[PDB]
């Protein structure tokens, strides 16, 4: 069965489906586990940071792509570096023609066009990667997440990658409450950090495994690693 | 896509051959033997025609021995329509080394040249071969009387006696068997029409199934001439030699 | 503009004067028409300060990229022409530039290249560019020996910038001295021609004609 | 056949995966970093004693501050390499300093995933990923010495020491324990040439192994055979020791 | 214009070309080689604008020597000199024209005999017992229409040349900075290191 | 400035009783300064002939592209061209350089082997085909060469005496043309034969 | 057009087209390369599968790129031609523009890559050739000797052989050549290399080819007789014992 | 989209036969009969109008085409394949000839070219080669008169008579006994007549038959006057009175 439809995107299996999406899909979720939440003057990114020995570092899992916006990354890496520096380019692109910040569903809307062409197309393969974007705008908070399939949505919380959904639960309970962290950062990204750690299991969240990201009313995009999450964990 | 109906024309073998180039040969040997002798005075070339009737047209027919040069000329074995495309590309290519240089094309340039091309359609390009042999005989003021052969593979040598096409097995036994360096044309001419004789599938060798051609540099001049046969003068020249 | 170099028995001799002109306005006493590639070349600025200060920086990227490529130092020949070619790629486009690149390598010994935006590359002992050329000529074509001390040498150089300097509107500033040899170039100093000449007017008797 | 960019049904990319495995069977390489600099040490590995073995190039200078070792189908490193110079000089040319050790690496490995035969998203052409990988060394003033590990994923880690080739998961297990932070250059190389003997089925000498390494001071330099030889005895007398 | 000479005589030719490099106000060099040698018995001396000069001449070097290469031979004079024709002649109708003329003087070692061939920068070819590109000419056809014969001697020749540069230090408006001379005979090429006073 | 006043020289045609004949002269100059007497200004291929006026360089590369042409025209009809064709294809060859033409003027003269009639024809820059019965004049001194044969030429002359006439035309237009002369050549064509001789000229 | 992945790696990480590349060197004919301590001798063996040629048009195994390089090959032929064409022009490129000849290195480089390329480029296979490049660096007299293979790999040798039974052939050379002391003659240089052949040629004077390279583009290619000569000389050697 | 078929359709089997081709040819024997005879003094070229429906107008097409003044054509095997070749032949007469020499080109040549454009069709990427075999069939001045035959491979050769399609073996050996070198047009129209009758299984009139020839120049068919050396073309179309007329003394 499958093996007969899976050599490529351009090829739809009797029921439907798209395979080569779909295996791309599950890259994502072997990657390592990221949560993103917003309140309604904050958005915030926490993610775990996977290394490979211990002579190693950790890569890095949150992206900047402009002062207004940013985003964090489960699966293949240089993906992420691909897209992220789109997203870059067309926030500089509103800026640059029009004076004016890419709104947050904008740039969404952006990457799922963008992904949805390798995907239709003979040659190309599916992005491999999931990304958590968070963004302040003209109309307050945001938080998308983006699937290789092209699938954007906006959301108040979600998380990605391995065990993620354990943190999703947790979200998906504490709702009410964190969306209406407004004002004081640091109990949003303390509502992150215990979201994240509903997905843990090997061990727990250290100084230089940590990885946080904030955006905000006044508050230009910015990520937070090693001593500087310390006070977090 | 398209992927799915790629013969891969173009890749070697678990050995190290190349798949297309083997085949084309072996499309090559079922072919009419063309046959090439060089003398000290002159060459010659000699191909059996392969498919003949009563109707087929002769004096207009041509499928064996083609002029590329007012000095050279091949002998093809493999397919005629392919053999054209090149042959015609040779012409030029002699018309424009003329137009370059003003001096007639040296027989190894242009037989390199040639060869080179096929070698092309063996590494890139996806494209089939071309599935021809020549035999190529020619004269310039650097090496004389010479004698070449060129096949699918884009590869080409030299020789003083050679065959291509069916049975050349045989032939080239029979020609390595008479052959002799001191050999006068005329001595060629016969060697070549005994040994197609046989090698013939045929049951006789009759003019109409032959062509014929000669580079002799008429001594009455101080040139050199090239000679394709006529129906008339293959039936003589075959009445001579002792095959009436 | 002034510069020029010179071979003679104790390697190279590199002096150029350091005035920018738009013009007749004196845009600045103080441009390094000097650019060093590297420890062993040298090359000379006359014409656009952006077209030859721009490609000959260039050139010592392109120099730099050959040494990592063959393991070795380019000759000057070689460096010389990268920007002979480079150059004759956009002959009659408006690039204007007179050369210098001057060098020393176990092979060739020491090297003089004149190159202009003409497409024009030439080896040579003595070479003087610029709108003050004759003017460093007069000076130094009569009292250039190849048995000159290094330190006489030196001298000749700056006092033929200076001359330079004098009677040219557009030369002018200060001088800039270099030394080349195998082991590579030496700085010489930059000399104020505010300083230098009246000290040479006075020590040396000449611009006799100068009120003092 | 199958796309040569098609995904696994595990997500992963099939030509990246063999790339890997061709990259297994290379000749060691090992990098080691200190605070007084980092040693990069290759097998040479010839396969005839008529072999020059010093024309067999491993350890190759990126730029005078960066130096590289490679793993794997070496040829695939030739263009790596060119590019890697390339970027290095550069960025030199543009802003008047030279190239961040990070940055140079990053660059190299944006060329990696620019393979397939006609990827939706730029002009990818290359037929097939590289089969090779590098230890990338070099120091600059932001983020001093330092080592990376750059693989045909288009991937890159920074590591404390790194082996990669033929012994590697062996040697790396040593390198863990090994490795401590107040190494100093002088023992990161013994440390570098006793590993390799281990791993290497030949017997270590100054011919079939290859030692360098990068300093702020004196830049990236190949240690010649007489210097390297010595360091191999140096290394002899100090385990015959005990 | 800079003086480019050409004369063929017995069992050679001679190639004779001003040293001077002028470039507006100033004379900067005096020891200049307008020439190229594009095989062992063959020799092109050029002159025309100041990029495209060498440029052109290096380029139908590399092509000669490539072709030496991989024929193994070494191509007549007649043919070398189509080639560059052609050369030319293709450029007159590009972009930005070769602005060169040359003088191509080579032995045929075939025909065992001297040849000298006269292109401008159109194409347009001429074989000569003597010929000159610029103003030259001018002065120097009439002394050679006079002063010269088939069998002369290759002494005999550069004899008639120091005739001819002569008369160019004597009525000629610049400066040349006297010539280089060279003979190209069944031997090859060769410089006559000693005209400066022969 | 006018190309085709660089060089110089003039040729010309004729027809005769089952003859035909073309002349050139053999000057070659830049501008006033005469460069070579030894510039034939006519070609054939096969039994045809093709003489050429104009700019040098042209002259020589057209010629080398009408062998090119004719070479392979032989290799694939298996005969040489005729003049009719062969002045098709110098005027379709002229017209596909409309708007950067060769600066030549082309005249072609010869017999038809199957039909043994005399053929003569001129052609402007750009293939512009003029088919004369009687002659064709191409050159810096076609003006003089089109007075001396409107007087001079009679039909049907005898080989012996159409040579006379079209040298006389030849002859006596460039000596007054300062940009030909220098020597002249002439070719009397018969079905048989082709006979060529050189004029003795003025050479000033 | 045509842009399709020949070449590509397998589930243990080969590359089978460029391995059967290296098929198609094995069965070349061979080809050996000796350097002596002034001197650098190619030679090559004529197959015999047909005989009735005409040596004097015939290309030979020994290609001059410069004057003082050649490049010997194993492999088909067909492709070798494309490999020395692009090297002989690169080889005038290079003196064009560094207005200087090509190191016998550089040029090796240059094979090696064009070679490396094929390797992984669209719509092509890989050149089923190997290479041996040897002569003298301009103005240089230390001989330099390199081999190239279709993987795009390279490196020197102060002998090697490549084609059928260069296995045989190359013991022979391990086990016959001092570097300690080369061939300090070219005449004893010349001799090794027509022993090392006369292991796998089985008795060929006529099928045995040498070439010598000299420092300052010195290169000549033997007669039959010079060669048959060395043949002479070896024979008895072994019937003298 | 972007046709990604660069490759050949057509390659070389183990036993070193081109499928493609073979399986072409094939199409050709399933093909209708079409012959061509070379007379003295004109050729004829014949087929039978194989009428797919009753109610199709057999005049509305036509397997007889002229390529030029003095060359026509004739088929089998597919005939839409035909169609475009016809298409292609005409064009290239003029662009590849005519408009270079100002004169129709010579029957061997044209065929020469559309020889090619066959030929290409068999090594070219992404295509099929011709399903169909010509018999061409023109005069030239310098070559009197001739009949050619092109296969699918893009090969040719000229012929006194042969025939294609179903029953060309039987054709043949029915021309080989009538042909002699001395047959005048209307004789070989005659043989031509007798020869496709036994391949014509129902009706065989002038309205199931098309039959040209390339004979005498026709001035009347030229349309204008006043251009001694322009005589008329030497292609006609007999019409389907013509035919009958002729099988009444069949
Ligand atoms: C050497 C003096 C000369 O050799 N020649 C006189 C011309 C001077 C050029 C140079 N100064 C400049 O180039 C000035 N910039 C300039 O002219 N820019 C152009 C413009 O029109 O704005 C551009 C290139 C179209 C400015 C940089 C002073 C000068 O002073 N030449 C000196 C020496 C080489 C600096």
């Amino acid at each position: 069965f499958r093996n007969n439809y899976d050599g490529d995107t351009v090829t739809f299996s009797p029921t439907g489906r798209l395979f080569q999406v779909e295996y791309a899909l599950e890259a994502i979720k072997q990657g390592s586990v990221t949560v993103g939440l917003r309140s309604n003057t904050h958005a915030v990114l926490v993610a775990l940071k996977r290394n490979a020995d211990e002579l190693s570092s950790y890569q890095k899992k949150i992206i900047k792509c402009d002062e207004h916006m940013g985003l964090s990354l489960a699966g293949l890496a240089p993906d992420a570096r691909v897209l992220s520096n789109y997203l870059r380019q067309q926030c500089n692109y509103s800026s640059l023609v029009f004076n004016r910040k890419l709104a947050v569903e904008r740039a969404g809307h952006l990457l799922c066009d963008k992904a949805q062409k390798n995907t239709q197309s003979y040659g190309g393969r599916p992005y491999g990667v999931g990304l958590l974007i968070i963004g302040y705008d003209k109309s307050g908070a945001h938080l998308l997440e983006f699937q290789p399939s092209g699938n954007v949505t906006e959301l108040y919380g979600t998380a990605i990658g391995a065990r993620s959904q354990g943190a999703k639960t947790y979200l998906e309970r504490t709702l009410d409450t964190f969306i209406k962290i407004d004002g004081n950062p640091d109990e949003l990204i303390k509502a992150g950090v215990e979201a994240i750690s509903q997905s843990l299991r090997d061990e727990s969240l250290t100084v230089d495994n940590l990885s946080i990201a904030i955006v905000g009313k006044d508050t230009p995009f910015t990520i937070y690693d090693g001593e500087a999450v310390a006070k977090y964990i | 896509g398209s992927r799915r109906y790629d013969s891969r024309t173009t890749i070697f073998s678990p050995e190290g051959r190349l798949y297309q180039v083997e085949y084309a040969l072996e499309s090559i040997s079922h072919a009419g033997t063309a046959i090439g002798i060089m003398a000290s005075d002159g060459i010659v070339l000699a191909a059996e025609r392969k498919v003949t009737s009563t109707l087929l047209e002769q004096d207009t027919s041509t499928e064996k021995l083609y002029k590329l040069n007012d000095k050279i000329a091949v002998a093809v074995a493999g397919l005629t329509a392919d053999a054209e495309i090149l042959i015609n590309t040779a012409r030029i290519h002699a018309q424009n080394y003329l137009k370059t240089y003003n001096e007639d094309i040296p027989v190894e340039i242009l037989v390199r040249r040639l060869s080179d091309i096929k070698q092309g359609y063996t590494q890139h390009g996806g494209l089939r071969p071309f599935g021809v042999s020549f035999i190529y005989a020619g004269y310039d003021d650097r090496y004389g009387y010479q004698l070449y052969t060129s096949n699918p593979s884009g590869n080409y040598t030299g020789w003083k006696a050679i065959s291509v096409g069916a049975n050349t097995s045989a032939a080239q036994t029979l020609l390595q068997m008479d052959y002799k360096d001191d050999m006068k044309v005329d001595d060629a001419i016969e060697l070549a029409l005994k040994t197609l004789s046989k090698t013939t599938d045929s049951s006789a060798l009759t003019y109409d199934r032959l062509e014929f051609a000669t580079i002799r540099k008429g001594a009455n001049d101080g040139e050199v001439y090239q000679k394709i046969f006529k129906p008339q003068e293959i039936k003589d020249i075959l009445v001579k030699t002792g095959i009436t | 503009t002034t510069t020029l170099a010179f071979r003679f028995q104790g390697g190279i001799i590199v002096a150029v004067d350091s005035r920018a002109t738009a013009g007749n306005w004196v845009a600045s006493q103080t441009v390094k028409k000097v650019i060093e590639i590297n420890p062993f070349l040298l090359g000379t600025m006359a014409g656009g300060a952006a077209d030859c200060q721009f490609w000959e920086t260039w050139l010592g990227s392109q120099c730099r990229l050959h040494e990592l490529r063959e393991k070795e130092r380019i000759s000057v020949a070689a460096a010389s022409k990268i920007l002979s070619n480079l150059v004759y790629q956009y002959k009659g486009a408006g690039l204007s530039m007179g050369t210098m690149i001057c060098g020393y390598t176990r092979k060739e010994g020491p090297t003089i290249y004149y190159v202009d935006s003409d497409g024009t590359r030439l080896k040579g002992d003595i070479f003087c560019v610029g709108s003050g050329q004759t003017f460093a000529y007069g000076v130094l074509d009569s009292n250039y020996k190849w048995d000159l001390s290094v330190e006489d040498a030196l001298y000749l150089g700056k006092r033929s910038i200076l001359a330079a300097a004098h009677r040219d509107a557009y030369s002018g500033g200060s001088v800039n001295l270099y030394h080349v040899t195998e082991d590579g170039w030496i700085y010489h100093g930059n000399h104020d021609v505010g300083e230098l000449f009246w000290k040479v007017k006075e020590e040396e008797g000449s611009f006799n004609n100068v009120i003092g | 056949d199958r796309g040569v960019s098609t995904f696994s049904p595990e997500g992963r990319l099939f030509q990246v995966e063999y790339s890997l495995e061709a990259i297994k069977l290379g000749s060691t390489a090992i990098g080691i970093a200190t605070k007084e600099g980092v040693v990069l040490g290759v097998e040479k590995r010839a396969t005839s004693p008529l072999l020059e073995s010093d024309s067999i190039e491993k350890i190759v200078e990126i730029d005078r501050h960066i130096g590289c070792a490679m793993s794997g189908l070496t040829a695939d490193a030739r263009s790596m390499i060119e590019h890697a110079r390339t970027a290095a000089v550069t960025h030199n040319l543009y802003y008047d300093e030279d190239i961040n050790v990070e940055s140079l690496t990053q660059s190299v490995c944006d060329l990696a995933l620019r393979f397939g035969e006609g990827a939706s998203g730029e002009e990818r052409l290359m037929s097939r990923p590289f089969g090779v990988a590098l230890l990338i060394a070099g120091h600059d003033a932001d983020d001093g010495y330092q080592l990376f590990h750059a693989e045909p994923s288009g991937t890159f880690y920074r590591y404390n020491a790194k082996a990669i080739g033929s012994g590697s998961e062996g040697a790396q297990a040593e390198l863990l324990n090994e490795w401590h932070s107040s190494l100093t250059l002088k023992e990161a190389e013994l440390l570098v040439l006793k590993i390799l003997k281990q791993v290497m089925e030949e017997k270590l000498d100054e011919n079939n192994a290859q030692l360098s390494c990068i300093t702020k001071q004196d830049g990236f330099k190949i240690y010649d055979n007489e210097k390297t030889a010595e360091l191999i005895k140096e290394l002899k007398e100090k385990e015959a020791a005990e | 214009m800079d003086i480019i000479l050409g004369i063929r005589v017995q069992d050679s030719v001679i190639l004779a070309s001003s040293k001077a490099v002028t470039r507006g106000i100033s004379v900067l060099k005096d020891s200049d080689d307008k020439t190229r040698q594009l095989s062992p018995h063959t020799l092109m001396s050029f002159a025309g604008e100041a990029g495209d000069t060498v440029q052109f001449a290096e380029y139908i070097q590399a092509n000669i020597q490539l072709y030496s290469i991989r024929e193994d031979y070494e191509l007549s004079p007649q043919a070398v000199s189509s080639f560059v024709r052609q050369e030319l002649a293709k450029s007159i109708r590009s972009r930005r024209p070769y602005q060169v003329n040359v003088l191509i003087g080579g032995y045929d070692k075939k025909k065992n005999k001297p040849e000298l061939y006269q292109i401008d920068y159109l194409g347009t070819k001429v074989e000569l017992p003597y010929g000159a590109h610029g103003y030259s000419g001018f002065y120097t056809f009439s002394l050679l229409d006079h002063h010269y014969r088939p069998d002369m001697t290759t002494e005999e020749g550069l004899d008639l040349l120091k005739l001819c540069v002569q008369e160019l230090e004597k009525r000629m408006p610049m400066d040349f900075k006297g010539v280089i001379v060279k003979i190209v005979d069944k031997d090859g090429i060769r410089q006559v290191d000693d005209f400066q006073a022969q | 400035s006018d190309p085709s006043s660089i060089n110089g020289g003039i040729v010309v045609a004729m027809t005769g009783k089952d003859c035909v004949a073309i002349a050139c002269d053999l000057r070659l100059g830049s501008q006033s300064l005469g460069v070579s007497n030894k510039f034939e200004k006519i070609f054939h291929y096969g039994h045809v002939f093709l003489g050429i006026t104009g700019l040098a360089t042209d002259v020589t590369t057209l010629n080398e592209m009408f062998r090119y042409k004719t070479n392979l025209y032989k290799l694939k009809e298996e005969r040489a061209i005729e003049p009719e064709t062969f002045t098709q294809l110098v005027s379709s060859s002229l017209y596909e350089r409309r708007f950067g033409p060769y600066f030549v003027g082309p005249v072609v003269a010869g017999i038809n082997s199957k039909s043994g009639k005399p053929f003569i024809a001129g052609f402007d820059l750009i293939g512009c085909i003029d088919e004369a019965k009687d002659f064709i004049v191409s050159g810096t001194a076609s003006d003089q060469l089109f007075g001396m044969c409107e007087s001079l030429y009679e039909p049907n002359l005898e080989p012996e005496d159409l040579f006379e006439t079209i040298s006389q035309a030849l002859l006596n237009a460039a000596d007054r043309d300062a940009l030909s002369g220098w020597g002249a050549v002439v070719y009397i064509i018969k079905k048989d034969e082709v006979v060529k001789r050189y004029l003795k000229m003025r050479q000033d | 057009g045509y842009d399709r992945a020949l070449s590509i790696f397998s589930p243990d990480g080969h590359i089978f087209q460029v391995e059967y590349a290296l098929e198609a060197v094995k069965r070349g004919t061979c080809a050996v390369g000796v350097k002596g301590k002034n001197c650098v001798v190619l030679g090559c063996e004529r197959r015999s599968t047909l005989k009735l040629q005409d040596t004097r048009i015939t290309p030979s195994k020994v290609s001059k790129i410069d004057s003082h390089v050649v490049l010997s090959f194993s492999g088909l032929n067909a492709d070798s031609r494309i490999l020395i064409e692009k090297a002989r022009v690169e080889a005038q490129s290079h003196r064009l523009t560094l207005e200087d000849p090509v190191t016998v290195e550089y040029l090796t480089r240059y094979v090696a890559g064009v070679q490396q390329r094929y390797t992984q480029s669209g719509g092509v296979r890989p050149f089923g050739v190997s290479t041996l490049i040897a002569g003298f660096d301009p103005r240089d007299d230390e001989p330099k000797l390199y081999q190239t293979e279709p993987s795009g790999i390279y490196s020197s040798w102060s002998a090697q052989t490549i084609g059928r039974n260069s296995k045989t052939v190359r013991e022979f050379l391990e086990k016959n050549y001092d570097r300690k002391e080369p061939p300090a003659t070219v005449e004893e240089c010349v001799k090794l290399t027509v022993r090392s052949l006369l292991e796998v040629v089985q008795t060929g004077a006529k099928n045995i080819e040498i070439t010598v390279v000299k420092p300052d583009s010195d290169i000549v290619a033997l007669s039959s007789e010079e060669i048959n000569q060395y043949v002479t000389q070896i024979e008895q050697e072994k019937q003298e014992q | 989209m972007t046709d990604r078929y660069s490759f050949s359709l057509t390659t070389f089997s183990p036993s070193g036969k081109l499928g493609q081709i073979d399986y072409a040819l094939t199409a050709v024997k399933q093909g209708v009969t079409s012959l061509g005879i070379k007379a003295t003094n004109g050729v004829v070229i014949a087929t039978e109008k194989k009428s797919s429906s009753p109610l199709a107008m057999s005049e509305t097409l036509s397997k007889v085409s002229l390529l030029t003044p003095d060359i026509g054509a004739v088929y089998s095997g597919m005939g839409p394949d035909y169609r475009v070749l016809v298409d292609k032949s005409r064009k290239v007469a003029h662009t590849s000839y005519k408009r270079i020499y100002g004169e129709y080109p010579p029957t061997k040549l044209l065929v020469s070219e559309v020889a090619k454009i066959m030929q290409e069709a068999t090594q070219s990427g992404g295509v099929r080669p011709f399903g169909v075999s010509l018999l061409i069939a023109g005069h030239d001045e310098f070559n009197g008169f001739s009949l050619y035959q092109v296969d699918p491979s893009g090969s040719y050769f000229p012929w006194k008579a042969t025939a294609i399609g179903k029953g060309s073996v039987a054709a043949k050996t029915f021309l080989e006994k009538r042909w002699n070198d001395e047959l005048e047009l209307e004789d070989a129209i005659h043989i031509a007549l007798l020869t496709l009758k036994e391949s014509v299984e129902g009706e065989f009139n002038g309205d199931t038959i098309e039959l040209a020839i390339i004979g005498d120049e026709n001035p009347d068919l030229l349309g204008y006057t006043g251009i001694p050396t322009d005589k008329g073309p030497r292609f006609r179309k007999l019409t389907s009175q013509e035919i009958n007329d002729r099988l009444e003394a069949l």
